[PDB]
């Protein structure tokens, strides 16, 4: 080889240092992602593209929604998915059991964990204690479903229940879902914090032939 | 056994899914591959020759057989304590993971391996009162205190310590199926390899004591031939490939 | 209002159809029956460029076709240079997502734009020894999924809002915006005479517009999904299109119609890729099994099988000299094979 | 919009046409008459080959 | 870019100084400084070499042992340290900036010189020393002491015109190649130990002094030069 091309290799050798570096200062982080339709208020859990960035007990967590079939293969080597409905209305709750369906039953994300977050579930207790809409007219078998004021308990126990039926008619036990009830409430980093050490402690289970 | 011995170790050395992790499976197999095709055959001959030795070969033995079971146990000490900080914190041991600690670990339980082993050649080979007593078997009681207790008195607490640490933290079906994996683990590990050991430092009816240590040895070889077995035997890519 | 219109419509498309109807007297495999076959060919990855940390998205040769580019998802683009394995350039990107990349016909500039809707243009020749933006161009709605040079002045983008733009870089501000798709828009291919160019959607149906007029001119629909590649016969008087039903067709020009269909009873997965050789014998395409197949095009019978990877496919390049072609992946490596 | 859609239609519906055997034979002809040249198609010397 | 070099002056035999050059408007890191001495009545001579990120250092054979140099990024600064001078060092140092990559020119830009007096190789000559010419071409031709084709294809050889009281400036790189804000008149042919540089429509203020320089291998060495007059 002549000078120039010494000299070149050089150039390449420090290029490679660089991007070392880079690669572990990103490794640093965890991502997640943000979805909910409309009417559920998605920006009010921790209070092109948008992006937050938060910290908890010394770990940095990094979020991304947009404002979906084509794009969605995009995101499929985050920690979770974060999913939030709405619980006060009930002429739409069917369109959201067949997001969640079409979410769940996926092919690029056939190992990403879901977090779910009901919301407002005081506005759930007034509507239910007023009488003057019931659930029976939208559900059928509201009506004989019993509970494992009680009103309250047993309406937002069968909406959970629901929802964890769509999640485990067929999921191969590679990954789970989180239900929540989220009100005003301050506490919502603590729980994503503790799902995704779960979801992680999981995952080295998996990994060491233990199972 | 010995068939049995190659045959695992050789079978999933070939399978190996090469995770982060799973060249430390490899290297353990190599060593306990590299024990059944030299010493192995060895033994068996003495067994036959009713301790007779059909020179220059039997120093060299003894020191090599040490090397070997050394870098054995020493591998199962490095994979408890890494799977201890696994379940711990997670978070922090994803962390500091960079896909070149294998090197380091791999690199430092040879290192201690070698350094052990490097004294039993050179005084053998001067003074072979010491190796041959037409036995070919070691005779200095200070010497064998010291090796068996750094050989197999500070794995043994350090084993036991991690494995109530571990145990303890794991404490939901997962959960189920790995306390039982671990569980199953410690007491092969630990019934198969005491008994040797323990003998042996009593000691410093000879018959009696002398067909003891025969059968104890052959047990101490049966257990590295189980340990790649067990390891891999619990996920079931590794039973697909290994029907495959 | 409404009963005139739709009647007239559905007239229009019973007449186009017995017109083009009228034109096939013989298929193609009836015509090409004598001809001695290809036999079998044997490719052995020559090189492989490694040193991204994520998947690969996209890749372009260079005129001179001794250099290359490539985008990854950990927000970094590299210039690499296949004869001796170097890296030229390292470029880093304001926004770690991107989709697409190309390089100028000059060697001037790059460009590459992604899921923020803003196609960004690279100046590599300057003083300072730099590589700075030159312009951002920005009014689309959805993200973008494809963008090719025609000068350097002029780019061609195509989005995911159902529409094509044709920008002047100096001015930034478009000249010329081509509608009437009904879906998601992901693949655009130029002319060899740079005067014309195709455009394949997600509503399974490609499109042949005209650059100065700004119209369309055909339409051609034979698909049962989505299309994910399209190409251009070395001649500029056909193309070939890729799409999620696991097969590839040949359209043509003069005669409005379909050609030939290239399908395979194991095969099921969706195509990501599609290209030809120099001469247009040979005809590439990229599967998501994680390994690519070469098609004789005048014969639809298989011909032979590249698999180095283990991740499916993203892109697939091949040189004007035609002396290699080089294939990206989502295992973070893309290999020269001749 | 109807009217915009039956008008492009109706622009598209007048285009000249041809057979299918002279494009055919016009591809096969192109294809062949270039075959020389092809190196992925045929062999070529290691000496030769830049890689 | 502006390169400025501060430093110089009379100095008894024997003493040691220190030459500062500082660069601004551009990235230092990326670029390999080089060092360059003028003779009064001799043509320029290679001094020594630092390469980027200072993983390489190479020096002259006649400074090698006495001379040491050094480069701060943060200060964006050269420094070359000079001791147990002699008679002959009498000379004017410019300081080059240089950056290598596949397509990349070298030797583009020639820093400010100053002025410094005291109290195997390939060898390559031009047989003109002075040539008398508007309007009318003049071809200047450089032999070589051995080939300088290399088994890739690129011959390396460096042409630089120097106007009267003036830093040298680069003209053609690697025989062919044209530098940027160069006129298209100049034009540069050449085969294996044989190079002609040849000029058409040669107008006012082209008059100078040509040097060919030869990168193939270090230690790198000048022409004698050919002087144009009217
Ligand atoms: C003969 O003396 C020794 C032999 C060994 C290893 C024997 N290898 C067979 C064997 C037996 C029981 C259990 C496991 C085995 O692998 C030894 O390891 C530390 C130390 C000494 C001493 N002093």
């Amino acid at each position: 080889v002549s000078a120039e091309d010494k000299a070149a290799a050089e150039r390449s050798k420090m290029i490679d240092k660089n991007l070392r570096e880079d690669g572990e200062k990103a490794r640093r982080t965890l991502r997640l992602l943000l979805l909910g339709a409309d009417n559920s208020g998605k920006s009010t859990i921790v209070k092109g593209i948008f992006e937050t960035k938060f910290q908890v007990d010394k770990v940095n967590f990094h979020m991304f929604d947009v404002g979906r079939r084509k794009w969605i293969q995009c995101f499929n080597d985050v920690t979770a998915i974060i999913f939030v409905v709405d619980s006060s209305d009930y002429n739409r709750l069917q369109e959201a059991l067949n997001d969640f369906k079409s979410i769940w039953n996926n092919r690029w994300l056939r190992t990403i964990s879901v977090i779910l977050f009901l919301n407002k579930q005081d506005l759930l207790a007034e509507k239910v204690l007023a009488g003057k809409s019931k659930i029976e007219d939208y559900f059928p078998e509201f009506a004989r479903y019993t509970t494992p004021d009680p009103r309250v308990t047993r309406a937002k126990y069968f909406i959970r229940k629901e929802f964890v039926d769509i999640s485990t008619a067929s999921g191969d036990g590679r990954h789970i879902c989180y239900p929540h009830f989220t009100c005003v409430d301050t506490e919502n980093a603590r729980r994503i914090f503790n799902d995704c050490k779960d979801i992680i402690l999981q995952m080295n289970l998996r990994e060491y032939n233990l199972v | 056994v010995i068939i049995l011995t190659i045959a695992g170790n050789i079978l999933v050395i070939m399978a190996v899914l090469q995770n982060a992790t799973n060249y430390f499976l490899m290297s353990l197999a190599i060593a306990d591959m590299l024990l059944g095709f030299l010493v192995m055959p060895v033994s068996m001959l003495t067994i036959l020759y009713g301790y007779r030795w059909p020179s220059k070969l039997c120093a060299v033995w003894i020191y090599l057989d040490v090397l070997f079971s050394t870098a054995s146990i020493m591998h199962l000490c490095a994979i408890s304590l890494d799977r201890y900080v696994a379940i711990q914190n997670p978070i922090h041991h994803s962390r500091f993971n960079s896909r070149t600690k294998a090197f380091l670990k791999i690199i430092a339980v040879w290192t201690i391996s070698v350094g052990i082993s490097m004294p039993i050649p050179v005084f053998g080979l001067q003074d072979d009162s010491k190796v041959f007593k037409g036995s070919c078997l070691l005779a200095d009681d200070n010497f064998v205190l010291i090796g068996s207790f750094v050989s197999f008195f500070i794995p043994l607490t350090i084993m036991v310590i991690t494995y109530f640490l571990t145990i303890k933290s794991l404490q939901i079906s997962n959960e189920q199926k790995a306390c039982k994996v671990l569980g199953i683990v410690f007491f092969l590990f630990v019934v198969m390899w005491c008994p040797f050991f323990i003998t042996n430092i009593m000691a410093v009816n000879e018959d009696v004591i002398g067909a003891l240590l025969n059968v104890f040895v052959w047990i101490g070889y049966l257990s590295s031939a189980v340990n790649p077995l067990v390891y891999t035997l619990f996920n079931k890519t590794y039973r697909s490939a290994f029907s495959r | 209002e409404l009963d005139q219109l739709r009647q007239e419509a559905e007239q229009l498309k019973n007449q186009i159809r017995d017109a083009r109807k009228a034109c096939a007297d013989a298929t193609l495999s009836q015509i090409t029956n004598n001809i001695d076959p290809v036999g079998r060919i044997q490719m052995r990855t020559r090189r492989t460029l490694r040193g991204h940390l994520a998947k690969i998205y996209a890749m372009h040769w260079g005129t001179d076709s001794r250099l290359l580019v490539s985008a990854s998802q950990d927000g970094k683009l590299i210039i690499w240079d296949s004869y001796t394995t170097n890296k030229v350039h390292a470029i880093p990107l304001r926004s770690s997502w991107v989709m697409t990349c190309a390089y100028a016909p000059s060697g001037n500039y790059v460009a590459c734009g992604g899921l923020d809707n803003i196609c960004s243009i690279y100046n590599l020749k300057t003083r300072e020894g730099n590589v700075r933006v030159s312009r951002e161009l920005a009014g689309h709605t959805g993200y973008l999924s494809c963008c090719r040079f025609l000068d350097d002045n002029q780019i061609v983008t195509s989005s995911g809002d159902t529409t094509c733009a044709l920008w002047d870089i100096e001015t930034g501000q478009q000249t010329t915006t081509f509608t009437g798709h009904t879906g998601d828009v992901m693949s655009l291919s130029l002319a060899p005479d740079t005067r014309l160019f195709v455009s394949g959607a997600c509503d399974a149906s490609a499109k042949l517009w005209d650059v100065r007029e700004g119209m369309c001119r055909q339409t051609f629909t034979g698909h049962e999904s989505d299309i994910n590649a399209i190409c251009f016969f070395p001649n500029g008087n056909a193309f070939a299109t890729g799409s999620d039903d696991a097969t590839c067709r040949l359209f043509d020009l003069r005669a409005d119609q379909e050609l030939m269909t290239y399908s395979h009873d194991n095969i099921i997965c969706g195509i990501t890729s599609v290209s030809f050789s120099k001469s247009g014998r040979l005809l590439l395409a990229g599967y998501d099994d994680f390994n690519c197949n070469v098609w004789d095009a005048l014969k639809a019978d298989r011909a032979g099988v590249l698999a180095g990877h283990d991740n499916r496919v993203s892109c697939l390049g091949v040189t004007d000299d035609g002396m290699a072609v080089a294939t990206g992946s989502w295992d973070s490596f893309l290999k020269i094979w001749n | 919009q109807a009217r915009k859609l039956v008008e492009q239609l109706k622009m598209e519906a007048n285009i000249d046409r041809i057979k299918v055997s002279k494009a055919a034979a016009d591809l096969m002809a192109y294809c062949e008459a270039h075959a020389k040249e092809d190196p992925l198609l045929t062999p070529v010397p290691a000496s030769e080959n830049p890689f | 870019v502006q390169l400025v070099e501060s430093g110089g002056g009379l100095v008894q035999p024997g003493g040691s100084r220190k030459l500062s050059c500082s660069a601004s408007g551009f990235a230092f890191s990326s670029f390999g400084m080089h060092w360059v001495r003028q003779a009064p009545e001799k043509g320029l001579e290679w001094v020594a070499y630092i390469s980027s990120g200072s993983g390489t250092i190479y020096y002259a054979d006649t400074v090698k042992g006495r001379f040491t140099i050094s480069r701060d990024d943060p200060k964006n600064t050269l420094f070359l340290q000079m001791t147990s001078l002699r008679s002959e060092d009498t000379a004017m140092y410019y300081c080059v900036r240089s950056i290598y990559y596949y397509g990349s020119s070298p030797f583009d830009f020639w820093g400010q010189g100053t002025t410094l007096t005291v109290s195997s190789d390939i060898v390559m000559t031009q047989a003109t020393s002075s040539v008398p010419v508007p309007g009318e071409s003049v071809s200047i031709s450089c032999r070589s002491s051995k080939s300088l084709l290399h088994s890739n294809g690129n011959t390396y050889l460096y042409w630089f015109l120097q106007r009267p009281g003036q830093s040298p400036q680069l003209l053609i790189y690697r025989m062919s190649n044209l530098a940027s804000g160069v006129p298209d008149r100049f034009s540069g042919s050449g085969s294996g130990t044989a190079f002609t540089l040849t000029i058409s429509r040669l107008e006012a203020e082209d008059v100078g002094v040509y040097y060919c320089m030869q990168h193939l291998e270090y230690p790198l060495t000048f022409g004698a030069g050919t002087k144009l007059e009217l």
